[PDB]
């Protein structure tokens, strides 16, 4: 293929469309960049480890991908205490060296390797309109994903387990014996409201859920990819469906627009998949802390605080829910629906309640409302911590808000790409992407519209 | 320090409510609208002058004929918006005249200021919640954050007018 | 109170409001969508179908 | 709410419901002359309100309107302890302590005027007649009970005017500031009447269950305006203890 | 941090994830220098 | 002006009340915030008579003492601030009593200080006042320079000041 | 390697030996009654709120003990959180023979493991 | 234990020789007959350096 | 027209502590007293005369001791609901 504007109509700015038809050269592409996505995995895991002081808290020290490797309950011991440094090392190690091998395949491809590969093998050699092939390269990688989803449920249940914010006695890795495999409870997170008190999916709250889940995934993923692998598309997919290299790539963007945001909510909201022993507290989770602190404090000075009215007559400490339940009182009304296991312990049927408040609260969870209402996750550009208007001497940010601005950010600009890629695949279809023909502009056939 | 004399301008004069300076919002607004919509319009009614994906080279400097479907342009925002332009002048013509006069009027309110003639207050809403403790608006919260603003800022900002507000003085909400 | 048109209302059997007041002098009765701003907000949609066939 | 637990009751309403005891209950509980008894979890569930409308006229009779609420199901007294001791002569005196003693309500009445209000059993002393040797059907425990302002004296209104904090004059009509009767903010301790009829005992476990009225004012915003009479019928539920 | 086998690399650790922002900036150097065809 | 003024009738011998009742009631009304041109809106329309009220009659110079007998002034509302805190200074300017926003930590009340107010020249000429909601009344007037009891009820006036002439112009 | 109980090493046992003979009082009065009373839900907040530091607290015992005892505590500490995780489970269902069963298994095991405490 | 750190330095100096020769010998195609073996040797002396580092972890 | 509060700062209460009126910050000046003494102290409040604050019951020989040797600071007011509604006396939104 060519590689200029004259042989190939493509500016160098847009060259990698050049690739569109060189199948050598678009797999070297993808593996250099897989390549470059295990690098960066790879050198930030090992950033991060000698970056890291395994006495303080992850989320006080810029951590992303060590909360990762903790929650998936390596070198972690009970409340999250990083017992051993070494798997971190060896995830970070065993990222950079694979990545060396990528980087050294997608160049091969990429600059040696034949340009397309449907004159050298039938079985990796594909054409964009061969629907056949293009969905038993689907085929293939759902039974990729699958299993992946299974290794997570095989390290969770005979792996050493995973991190289990929820467990009794405190937080800990744990070994998942009895996953729910029960189809209501997985498909019915599915049909959950995406809003307040409901969270779609980003509400699964226990470690059985999610491995059931990924059970059912991993199921659904394998019987999908035998589906694609024995089958073609059929005439309904076929009468929809842009059947072009472009065409697919705009429906991916779609697609990773769609995860990118259900991760930043995901991250932001859920503090069971990303326990705040690692992530540090939510939110939610500070707001109520504050509110609970306040709460302990202000009754052992003496406040009877069920009865202690604020200024505008509502319960100063506690309050109702719309729905009845006794809640924190504040403005952290609106975080009622927020459960952690800190607080779990003071509620009752009804909420909060009362006689747990009075005489229940232990001193750890005391000091862990502290330390989530002083982790709230409020914090400058410059990493200056708190509210905007207090002054520079904490620098933290926490991770939550790191990973959940950064992945909404990037669902949308490809939300964005989705649009460009999915219009310009239309357009290219037709045959209009070049502009409109003089000849037969398709407005001049038209009848005046008044 | 621009940041400063804008923040200054909202709670000493309540420069948003200035009907002057929303004009001026107006023709900024309007012409980053015009400006968005003008090039993308243009760049997605071109001609198919080329051969290229590169739509960029199909273009000359010295060629007679327009480089884009007018008509096409007019039918594609009738249907979608309900109007269209239809005369390109006046087109042209309108990108220059809208933020031109946002410029000139928020110009003239800000002469206003200057005298401190400013657009501050409703007086009907002032005098309905000083005899009515129950009547709020939008208004009068912004009104109690230029109080907060000017009682907090004052003393830093002006310091040859060695302003000295105790802290008791200070307005604040409860808890804050 | 120079009411004009609601005793014309009220004489065919249109007592009641939204606000929960009837002009019988009762209150908390219940009169349906049929209420003074039912049959006003009928009378205003009806306005605007009128228009639009008129310039039909 | 049953014997569930919160899962079951998130989001359904039951938390702003009192317990209620059974059917085949008519039993009493029997009280020694002159000990006292805690009462555990006394709850109280308004489902009636009433404000009584003021004439212009003069001298006629008010006739209390039905409100509807606008506040949602956040109406509702519950955990509230207290203690019933038994008189020299036999009576009965019902003593709140603390608890989830009070809820603001907002009611809506016919021609839109909304009343808010301090629904409350704050520091309710409550007795019934002498010679009440038990707890039964006929025990009614009428009584006082505190009404606290709706809003305290740190709420600040639209002009940021309150009693320990915020202006004391119209700021914003600097020449005509010290003109206005809403200036001085004002916290009286009202006061209510309360009635509550036992209708239904199970001494075995010690609840009772029963009906109420209330009778308290409404919202003054800080002396702004008069108070309105407002009346409370409901229900209430409570465990009283033996031992 | 590292492993003490290993911290005498510390230096080198320190500058390995920002790599792939160099990727980037190479495609523009090699477009460069073909003249951007 | 009228400081000098006065200070020259006291050099003489004139007792207070006296060197300040030779205070013309207009040089007085010229030192008043609500005649500034700078203190009135662009919809504001119409006579500064439509604002304050007409006014009728100078109320003479108060001078504030607190408990121990500072003297006190009261710090005037610029022609910037739309409000103002209301702030009393002793001779070497430091905040000897204010009105507090919050009261819980309440400090230098005029209630806690005992500041009292008597008057000198104009209509409360020898008039002493001791009444806490007196003396915030009269400290209020005096941010806005000397004060004047104004006749509201001619125009309907609304209590926000108007720009002069000089500031339409 | 002392291998042998000291003055000194039991006071540095100690500052974690007294909410762990907390714990179990209070497993022996109010959390056997809790499930006895078939009150799942203030079972499991039992086992979540005072009892939220007791893995934290016995491998404290474990990881600062004797070298033979080191590991024999560390295993049985795993196995009362194992009866105490199957315990929450019993409790979620409402499970009370199940429960009473865990219940009287997260006892003998730490009884077992008290049993090893010097003095 | 100094030769576990000899190791890893060389394996990053043999690492930073791929780096630069993999792509040039790669875009050479008039060089091809001699760095396609040397490619081939340099591929199996890195991997070599990181087994023995991987041995050399456990050994130190 | 003082509302309340302020014609309370007319009076001793905006002078000194007040046992029946001042809040839980206005203690920790005296030495020993916050938060426990003075927790105590607006617990078995009101008081008729200062000096019954020295017959609070249950109160310590430590605790009576620097009652005695603070009695200077303390005054007592008709207690106003406007300073003691809603626990303001433990947290008046004070921070
Ligand atoms: C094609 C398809 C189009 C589909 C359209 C259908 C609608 C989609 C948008 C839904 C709008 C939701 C609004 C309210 C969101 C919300 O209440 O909150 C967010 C919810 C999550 O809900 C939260 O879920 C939480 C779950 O946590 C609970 O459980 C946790 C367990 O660990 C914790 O214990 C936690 O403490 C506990 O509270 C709680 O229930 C919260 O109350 C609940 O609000 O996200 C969700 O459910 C869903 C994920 C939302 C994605 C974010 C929006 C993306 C928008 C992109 C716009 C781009 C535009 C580009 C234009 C050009
Ligand atoms: C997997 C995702 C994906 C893939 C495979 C493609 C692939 C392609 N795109 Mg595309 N796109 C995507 C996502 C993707 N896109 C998203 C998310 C957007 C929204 C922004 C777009 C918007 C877009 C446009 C407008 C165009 C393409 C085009 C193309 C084609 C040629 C592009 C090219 O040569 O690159 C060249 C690379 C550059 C010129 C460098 C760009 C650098 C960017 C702008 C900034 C990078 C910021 C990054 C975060 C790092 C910050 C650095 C900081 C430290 C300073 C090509 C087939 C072209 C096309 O349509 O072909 C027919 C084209 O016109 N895309
Ligand atoms: C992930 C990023 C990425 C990847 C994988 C590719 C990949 C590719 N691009 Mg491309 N491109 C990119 C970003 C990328 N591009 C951006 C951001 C721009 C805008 C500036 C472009 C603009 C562009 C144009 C205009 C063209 C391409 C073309 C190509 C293809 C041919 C490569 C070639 O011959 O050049 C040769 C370059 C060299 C020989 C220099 C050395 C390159 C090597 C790989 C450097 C590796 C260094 C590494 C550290 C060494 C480690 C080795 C080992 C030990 C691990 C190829 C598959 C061409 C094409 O489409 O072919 C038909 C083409 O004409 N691209
Ligand atoms: C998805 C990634 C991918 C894909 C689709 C291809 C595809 C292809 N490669 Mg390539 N390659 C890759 C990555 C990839 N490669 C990487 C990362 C490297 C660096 C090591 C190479 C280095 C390479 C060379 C040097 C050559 C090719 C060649 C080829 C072509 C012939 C394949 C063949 O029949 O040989 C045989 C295939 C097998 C015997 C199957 C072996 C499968 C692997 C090696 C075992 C591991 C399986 C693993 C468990 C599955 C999951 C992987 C795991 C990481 C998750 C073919 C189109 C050849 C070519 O182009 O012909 C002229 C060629 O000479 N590749
Ligand atoms: C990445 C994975 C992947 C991809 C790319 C595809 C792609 C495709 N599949 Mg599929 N499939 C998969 C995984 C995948 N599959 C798995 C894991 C299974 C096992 C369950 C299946 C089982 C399956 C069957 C039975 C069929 C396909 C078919 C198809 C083809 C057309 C279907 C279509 O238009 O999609 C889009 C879907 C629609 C247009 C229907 C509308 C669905 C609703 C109305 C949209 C609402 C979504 C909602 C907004 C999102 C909320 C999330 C949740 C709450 C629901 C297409 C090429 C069809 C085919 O032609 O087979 C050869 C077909 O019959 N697949
Ligand atoms: C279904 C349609 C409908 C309905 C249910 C109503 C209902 C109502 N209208 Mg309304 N209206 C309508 C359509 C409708 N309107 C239309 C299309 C117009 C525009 C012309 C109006 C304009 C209108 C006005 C201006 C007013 C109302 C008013 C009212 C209210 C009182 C009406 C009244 O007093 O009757 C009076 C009707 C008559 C007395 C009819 C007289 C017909 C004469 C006597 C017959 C003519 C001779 C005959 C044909 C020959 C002999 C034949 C014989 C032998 C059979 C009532 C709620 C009043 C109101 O309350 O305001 C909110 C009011 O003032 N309407
Ligand atoms: C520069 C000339 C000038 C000046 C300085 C004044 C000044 C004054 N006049 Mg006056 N007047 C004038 C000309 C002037 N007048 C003219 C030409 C007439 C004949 C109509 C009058 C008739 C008049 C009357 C009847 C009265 C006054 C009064 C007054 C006094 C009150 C001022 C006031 O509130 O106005 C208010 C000013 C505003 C509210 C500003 C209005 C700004 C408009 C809305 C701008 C329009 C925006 C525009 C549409 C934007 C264009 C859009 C863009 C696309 C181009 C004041 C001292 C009053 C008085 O007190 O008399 C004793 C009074 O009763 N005048
Ligand atoms: C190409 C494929 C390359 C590698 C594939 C992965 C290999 C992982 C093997 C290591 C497993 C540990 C063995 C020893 C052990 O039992 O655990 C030893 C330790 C601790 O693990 C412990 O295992 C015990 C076994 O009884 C128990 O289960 C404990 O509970 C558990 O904590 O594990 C480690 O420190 C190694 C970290 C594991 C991380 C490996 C995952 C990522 C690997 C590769 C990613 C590459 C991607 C390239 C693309
Ligand atoms: C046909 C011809 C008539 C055309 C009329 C066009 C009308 C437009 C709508 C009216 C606009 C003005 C109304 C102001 C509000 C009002 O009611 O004022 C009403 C005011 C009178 O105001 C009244 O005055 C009374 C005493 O006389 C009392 O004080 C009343 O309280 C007071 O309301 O009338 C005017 O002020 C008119 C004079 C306005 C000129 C002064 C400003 C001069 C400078 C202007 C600079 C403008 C620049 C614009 C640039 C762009
Ligand atoms: C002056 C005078 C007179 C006269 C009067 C008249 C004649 C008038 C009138 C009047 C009228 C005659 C009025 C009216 C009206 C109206 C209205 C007010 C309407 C409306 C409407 C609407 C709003 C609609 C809308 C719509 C549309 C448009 C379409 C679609 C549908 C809708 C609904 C949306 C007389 C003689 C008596 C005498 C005295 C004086
Ligand atoms: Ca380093
Ligand atoms: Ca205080």
């Amino acid at each position: 293929g060519g590689r200029d504007l004259p042989s190939t109509g493509f500016a160098w700015w847009s060259g990698n469309a050049r690739l569109i038809n060189l199948s050598g050269k678009l797999l070297g592409a993808h593996v250099a960049h897989a390549g470059l996505i295990v690098f960066w995995a790879g050198a930030m895991t090992l950033f991060e480890v000698a970056h890291f002081i395994p006495e303080k808290p992850m989320y006080e020290q810029g951590l992303i991908l060590l909360p990762h490797i903790a929650t998936l309950g390596w070198g972690v011991g009970p409340a999250g205490e990083v017992t051993d440094i070494f798997p971190f090392f060896v995830v970070g190690v065993l990222h950079l060296i694979s990545s060396a091998v990528l980087g050294l395949g997608g160049i091969y491809h990429a600059l040696r390797g034949p340009e397309v590969l449907e004159e050298y093998s039938s079985f990796f050699g594909y054409d964009w309109k061969d629907k056949n092939q293009m969905t038993n390269i689907i085929g293939y990688h759902l039974i990729l994903l699958g299993c992946g989803a299974l290794l997570l449920v095989f390290k969770a249940m005979f792996f050493g387990g995973v991190y289990d914010t929820w467990a009794p006695g405190g937080g800990d890795v744990r070994v998942i014996t009895n996953p729910t495999l029960n189809p209501a409870i997985i498909f019915g997170y599915l049909l959950k409201a995406p809003f307040g008190g409901e969270g779609w999916i980003i509400s699964v709250n226990n470690m059985e859920d999610i491995i059931g889940g990924h059970i059912w995934i991993g199921l659904i993923c394998i019987s999908g990819g035998i589906w694609h692998i024995l089958t073609k598309p059929f005439g309904w997919a076929r009468r929809a469906l842009i059947w072009s290299g472009e065409a697919y790539l705009s429906y991916s963007l779609g697609a990773l627009s769609l995860m990118g945001f259900i991760a930043s909510v995901f991250v932001w909201f859920n503090n069971t998949a990303y326990p705040s022993e690692f992530y540090g507290p939510t939110g939610m989770e500070a707001s109520q802390s504050q509110a609970f602190t306040f709460l302990v404090r202000d009754q052992r000075l003496g406040a009877n605080i069920a009865s202690a009215q604020g200024p505008t007559g509502l319960g100063k400490y506690l309050m109702r829910s719309p729905s009845g339940e006794i809640i924190f009182g504040g403005e952290t009304m609106r975080f009622w629906d927020f459960r952690g296991p800190w607080l779990e312990p003071l509620r009752g049927p009804n909420g909060l309640d009362l006689d747990k408040l009075r005489n229940d609260i232990q001193p750890w969870q005391v000091r862990r409302a502290a330390e989530y209402m002083t982790h709230a996750p409020l914090g400058s550009l410059n990493s200056v911590g708190g509210v905007i208007t207090d002054v520079n001497s904490f620098n933290y940010v926490s991770p939550r808000a790191w990973l959940a601005t950064s992945h909404f950010v990037l669902g949308f600009f490809f939300l964005v790409g989705h649009l460009w890629h999915a219009g310009r695949a239309r357009a290219a279809a037709a045959g209009f992407e070049k502009g409109i023909d003089r000849e037969t502009e398709p407005t001049l056939f038209m009848p005046d519209l008044d | 320090g621009i940041f400063r004399f804008i923040l200054f301008l909202q709670g000493f004069h309540n420069w948003t409510l200035n009907p002057f300076h929303m004009m001026g919002v107006a023709g900024i607004l309007g012409g980053a609208l015009l400006c968005a919509i003008h090039g993308a319009t243009v760049e997605n009614t071109l001609f198919e002058d080329g051969e290229d994906s590169n739509t960029f080279r199909a273009f000359e400097p010295t060629q007679a004929e327009e480089t884009y479907s007018m008509v096409t342009a007019n039918r594609f925002w009738s249907q979608i918006f309900g109007i269209a332009f239809s005369n390109k002048r006046w087109l042209h013509f309108f990108m220059l005249f809208v933020p031109v006069t946002g410029l000139w009027m928020s110009s003239v309110g800000i002469v206003g200021l200057a005298l401190n003639l400013r657009a501050y207050d409703f007086v009907s809403q002032e005098l309905r919640a000083a005899e009515d403790p129950e009547f709020e608006t939008f208004y009068t919260k912004n009104i109690l954050l230029n109080e907060g603003m000017r009682a907090w800022m004052a003393p830093q900002d002006q310091p040859h007018e060695n302003f000295i507000f105790p802290e008791e003085v200070l307005p604040r909400g409860n808890a804050l | 109170q120079g009411m004009f048109v609601l005793p014309f209302m009220a004489r065919l059997g249109v007592t009641s409001s939204w606000n929960g007041w009837s002009v019988t002098g009762e209150t908390g009765l219940d009169p349906g969508f049929w209420s003074f701003e039912g049959v006003a907000a009928a009378h205003i949609v009806l306005s605007g179908l009128l228009f639009l066939a008129a310039v039909w | 709410k049953s014997q569930l637990t919160y899962d079951d009751i998130v989001n359904t309403g039951l938390a702003n419901v009192c317990p209620e005891i059974s059917s085949f209950t008519r039993g009493t509980i029997e009280v020694e002359p002159n000990t006292k008894y805690f009462v555990s979890d006394f709850c109280m569930e308004p489902q009636e309100y009433f404000v009584k409308e003021e004439p212009v006229n003069k001298r006629q009779k008010a006739e209390y309107v039905k409100g509807k609420v606008l506040t949602r199901q956040t109406t509702s007294l519950e955990q509230i302890r207290g203690s019933i001791a038994v008189g020299a002569d036999g009576t009965l005196t019902f003593k709140e302590k603390d608890g989830i003693d009070f809820q603001p309500i907002t009611v809506l009445l016919p021609g839109g005027e909304e009343v808010p209000f301090f629904f409350t059993v704050k520091n309710f002393t409550g007795t019934t007649e002498p010679g009440f040797t038990s707890i039964n059907s006929s025990t009614d425990f009428v009584g006082d009970f505190n009404v606290p302002s709706y809003r305290g004296a740190g709420f600040l209104d639209p002009k940021a005017r309150g009693l320990y904090t915020g202006y004391d004059n119209a700021v914003a009509l600097p020449s005509a500031a010290d003109k206005f009767r809403t200036n001085k903010k004002e916290t009286p301790l009202g006061k209510g009447t309360l009635s509550l009829q036992v209708t239904q005992v199970d001494g075995s476990t010690g609840e009772i269950a029963g009906i109420f009225e209330s009778e308290q004012p409404s919202d003054t915003d800080l002396g702004a305006k008069e108070p309105l009479d407002v009346k409370v019928r409901g229900i209430f539920y409570g465990r009283v203890d033996t031992d | 941090k590292l492993p003490e086998a290993y911290q005498i690399f510390d230096p080198l650790v320190d500058v390995l994830p920002v790599i792939p922002l160099f990727f980037l900036a190479l495609a523009f150097v090699w477009q460069a220098a073909v003249g951007f065809k | 002006e009228i400081q000098r003024r006065v200070d020259s009738q006291l050099a003489e011998g004139a007792s207070l009340s006296e060197a300040w009742s030779t205070i013309p009631e207009k040089l007085a009304f010229y030192d008043y915030v609500g005649n500034s041109p700078a203190k009135g809106g662009l919809f504001r329309t119409g006579a500064m008579n439509s604002g304050d009220g007409i006014a009728q009659e100078w109320i003479g110079h108060p001078i504030f003492k607190d408990k121990e007998g500072r003297e006190l002034e009261v710090r005037r509302m610029p022609n910037f601030f739309e409000t103002f805190p209301v702030i009393m200074t002793d001779a070497d300017g430091v905040v000897r009593a204010d009105i507090p926003f919050r009261r819980s930590e309440s400090k230098f009340s005029v209630e806690q200080t005992g500041v009292t107010v008597s008057f000198y020249g104009g209509a409360l000429d020898g008039q002493t006042f001791s009444n806490p909601s007196d003396v915030k009344k009269f400290a209020r007037k005096a941010q806005l320079g000397e004060g004047f009891d104004f006749d509201t009820e001619t125009f309907n006036s609304d209590g926000v000041f108007r720009t002069s002439p000089r500031g339409w112009f | 390697i002392p291998t042998t109980y000291s003055p000194e090493k039991i006071a540095q046992l100690q500052v974690y030996v007294n909410p762990i003979a907390v714990a179990r009082d209070g497993m022996e009065k109010r959390l056997q009654g809790l499930i006895a009373d078939q009150n799942w839900v203030d079972t499991q907040t039992y086992i979540h709120g005072p009892l939220g530091q007791l893995r934290r607290d016995m491998l404290g015992l474990a990881s600062s003990l004797l070298p033979k005892d080191q590991d024999k505590a560390k295993t049985l500490a795993k196995e009362v959180f194992g009866h105490l995780e199957r315990l929450d489970a019993a409790a979620k269902d409402r499970n009370g023979s199940q429960a009473k069963i865990q219940y009287q298994e997260a006892l003998a095991d730490f009884d077992s493991f008290l049993n090893l405490l010097p003095q | 234990s100094i030769v576990f750190q000899i190791a890893l330095a060389a394996l990053v100096l043999f690492s930073f020789v791929m780096v630069v020769g993999v792509p040039v010998a790669y875009a050479s195609p008039q060089n091809w007959d001699r760095s396609k073996p040397l490619l081939y040797l340099g591929s199996g002396i890195w991997a070599i350096l990181v087994i023995v580092v991987a041995l050399l972890n456990f050994l130190v | 027209e003082l509302n309340a509060v302020d014609a309370k700062l007319t009076t001793d209460f905006g002078q000194k502590i007040d046992l029946n009126n001042s809040d839980i910050r206005d203690f920790r000046g005296l030495r020993g007293f916050y938060p426990n003494l003075a927790s105590e102290i607006i617990k078995n409040a009101p008081y008729d005369t200062v000096e019954e604050v020295l017959d609070i019951p249950g109160l310590s020989e430590t605790q009576k001791s620097r009652l005695e040797a603070n009695l200077g600071s303390f005054t007592v007011t008709e207690p106003s609901i406007e300073l003691t509604s809603g626990d303001d006396r433990i947290n008046p939104g004070v921070y």
